[PDB]
RNA sequence: GGUCUUGUAGCUCAGUCGGUAGAGCAACGGUCUGAAGAACCGUGUGUCGGCAGUUCGAUUCUGCCCGAGACCACCA
RNA sequence: ACCUCGAUGUCGACUCAUCUCAUCCUCGAGCUGAAGCAGGUUCGAAGGGUUCGGCUGUUCGCCGAUUAAAGAGAUACGUG
RNA sequence: UACUAAGUGGAAAAGGAUGUGAAAGUGCUAAAACAGCAAGGAUGUUGGCUUAGAAGCAGCCAUCGUUUAAAGAGUGCGUAA
């Protein structure tokens, strides 16, 4: 539950995750960031999978910082239900993921560790990951 | 034979052939025999 | 081939000597008695076909490198090379040069020494 | 089956007669039948024999060792209790000190100065200490090795006799073996595997399979033999294991060398 | 999926709608007691289910989550 | 909510079974933490076959025994 | 003018690819490039710790110094040594 911690309105229009960046288009505090070729949404599951196994790797030098948050949400109709009531209750946090934004960047630790760390992480999403080196 | 969806030398006899267009890993432990990709 | 590294005392527990076809007592009796004056250090030691291998044996001249311990100012081995416990002087190494300077494959008095820290930088004791 | 026993005990007995090189004992330590002799075979026809012509049918069982018992130091103790019970009633609040070192024994000590309790239930709870030090908490083994000071106590009225400390002492005994997580130990002895190097990898083949403790090698004046610190309970299954990868090529001895705090790998059977 | 409820001490229970965490028993010490029953004084235990807000200040007020409890969800 | 309700015979049991391999067995073969026996994994492979009883309407499901093994998915969960 | 060897064309995903053709940066080489082949590949060095025996090679401290085109506590294999 990776939750804004006051949410004026929880249930909005779904997402539409097809778009450029708006921002944060450069590494900033890391030297290796991650690319999105394809946006998407991201359930704090596969969020927290993908955290921990960049953690799993990341040594004690290294240091870590997110570019994105689950800043949206996503509901879920059970099944057997007849169309048209309204709509479900948040059942969990969404980050949006715009094609061309940078979600995680890595620095701090050897070059080896941080490449072997994105390309062990890059399975854990549907999102087809791409390496960036460190930029200004 | 074994079947993956990526093949690298996992060992440093681990060669890649293509046999008929077929590719394949061969390496001096018999264990290390894989075909897909 | 079956280079064989003990000390100066008896020669029974090593199978890389006595392993090759000499008898254990007819040159254990031998060398207790003749490397007597040189028991309590390690010599290596080395072996060749002679006609039947039924006696060849040589020694290498023996290094210091076993005395560079008690020359350290130490008076049993330390695992790390970053440890100092007192102090050598320049006179002890160049004897320890002129002691080894026929048994190196090599014969320099600068070579040697350098060598002599070479395996010491790792032994833990830097040599003057 | 108790007759079970009773049939194996004759059998066992007459079959010393035909065979006296094995022996055959009752354990005082697990109960089970004791019985030596020196082979996989051997022992097969043993049990053969001793089911077709002494008609004995048992099934095979488990060699145990009796994991001593060790453990840590208690907070100071607090036993109290009060029954009514004895031919009156029974009241007693006792706090000693109890503090487990294998290098010292049972000392008592004790520390009356304002006249907190009488002489006369000093021995009585030097006794009670005593016979209660035989049992443990994990599987009733011994705790051995664990020194008592007595510090605090408090008895009633004209009530409150002797047994009552006694019975406080135990309670507290039991509380303290439970409260501080106590430990295991096994005698771990020495193996002299005998070989003259011709089977010494399968030597360290077979010590590794048992999580081993292969070194080095030495020679003892003919032959090589290798010493190695192995556990009791897995020598059993090892003697035969040793006898088929040298294929009947080997001997060795096994000896007390010394009690050893048991490895958690045997410690975790017996949480309950 | 809604209709709601339940989780508090070692046991079972209340919970000044915010102004506290509480006995009894589990269990301990003392006191009285022809003996012994007897009763009393009191040792001790409490993320008050968890997380967030609210609130002077939260166990209480609000939302979410977890464990449990009952209401329906394939026909002419 | 789509053709079909001036009718689209639907549960089960037996019989015809047929098809397919994402093969259960029989088979070829590779590898092994595959001494042998006994194995495990995997590719090819449909030529052939894949038991009977007690119980509940019962394919479901339970039990028992047995065979090289006693496969699974489909046909209006086929068949008035 | 070019590509293709999958009948791709003439159905598809992540991923994989020592695939093919092409383009550009740069290096080496006929004084002969990568080879293969013929060779050396040594030395303190069982350096010292570890477990009586762990010692080019379980591992650990240093992880170097000499003859020297070059030799590495060795590139790996093989031993408890």
């Amino acid at each position: 539950m990776l939750q804004p911690k006051r949410t004026k309105y929880r249930k909005p229009h779904n997402v539409s995750y097809e778009g450029k960046a708006k921002g944060n288009s450069y590494v900033a505090f890391g030297e290796y960031g991650l690319v999105a070729t394809k946006g998407n949404w991201i359930d704090a599951r596969a969020i927290e999978s993908a955290r921990i196994a960049i953690s799993k790797c990341l040594g004690k030098t290294g240091k870590m910082w997110i570019r994105i948050f689950p800043h949206m949400s996503k509901t879920k109709k059970p099944l057997e239900v007849r169309m048209g009531s309204g709509k479900g209750n948040p059942e969990f946090w969404v980050a949006v993921v715009k094609q061309g934004t940078v979600m995680f960047e890595v620095a701090n630790i050897p070059e080896s560790q941080m490449i072997k760390a994105l390309t062990r992480a890059g399975h854990k999403l549907p999102v087809t990951w791409k390496i960036l080196k460190r930029e200004e | 034979m074994k079947v993956r969806a990526s093949v690298k030398p996992i060992c440093k006899d681990c060669k890649i052939i293509k046999r008929h267009q077929i590719v394949r890993v061969i390496c001096k432990t018999q264990k290390h025999k894989q075909r897909q990709g | 081939i079956a280079k064989i590294n003990l000390l100066g005392g008896q020669a029974k527990p090593g199978p890389a000597l006595a392993s090759v076809g000499i008898n254990m007592g007819e040159f254990t009796k031998q060398f207790n008695e003749k490397t007597k004056d040189k028991q309590g250090e390690m010599i290596p030691c080395v072996i060749t076909a002679y006609n039947d291998k039924s006696f060849d044996f040589i020694l290498k001249t023996t290094p210091v490198s076993i005395l560079l311990k008690q020359a350290a100012k130490l008076e049993k081995g330390a695992k790390n090379a970053k440890t100092i416990v007192g102090k050598i002087t320049m006179a002890k190494a160049k004897e320890i040069a002129q002691y080894k300077l026929v048994d190196l494959n090599a014969n320099t008095v600068e070579a040697a020494l350098k060598m002599v820290l070479g395996t010491a930088k790792q032994m833990g004791i830097e040599v003057i | 089956t108790k007759a079970d026993q009773e049939k194996m005990s004759i059998a066992l007995s007459k079959l010393a007669e035909e065979d006296p090189t094995f022996k055959t004992f009752t354990d005082p330590e697990t109960g089970q039948t004791i019985i030596a002799g020196m082979g996989e075979l051997h022992l097969d026809i043993l049990v053969d024999r001793m089911r077709r012509e002494f008609k004995v049918e048992v099934n095979v069982g488990a060699p145990q060792v009796s994991f001593r018992e060790t453990f840590n130091k208690e907070s100071e103790v607090e036993g109290k209790y009060i029954k009514q019970s004895g031919g009156r009633g029974q009241y007693g609040h006792v706090k000693i000190r109890f503090e487990p070192n294998k290098d010292k024994g049972f000392e008592f000590v004790d520390k009356i100065v304002g006249g907190r309790i009488p002489r006369e239930y000093i021995k009585p709870v030097q006794a009670g200490l005593e016979n209660a030090m035989a049992s443990g908490p994990l599987a009733g083994y011994p705790m051995i090795d664990i020194k008592a000071t007595l510090f605090d106590g408090s008895f009633h009225e004209v009530d409150s006799s002797e047994m009552a400390f006694k019975i406080a002492a135990s309670l507290a005994l039991k509380e303290a073996g439970k409260v501080c997580s106590p430990v295991l130990l096994e005698p771990i002895m020495a193996i002299e595997v005998t070989v003259p190097e011709q089977y010494f990898g399968d030597t360290m083949g077979d010590i590794s399979s048992r999580r081993g403790l292969i070194e080095g090698t030495e020679q003892r004046d003919n032959v090589q033999v290798i010493k190695a610190k192995v556990p009791l309970k897995e020598m059993f299954g090892y003697a035969t294991d040793l006898r088929s990868f040298s294929q009947g090529r080997g001997n060795y001895v096994m000896q007390f060398s010394h009690y050893a705090e048991t490895p958690k790998s045997v410690v975790n059977e017996i949480i309950a």
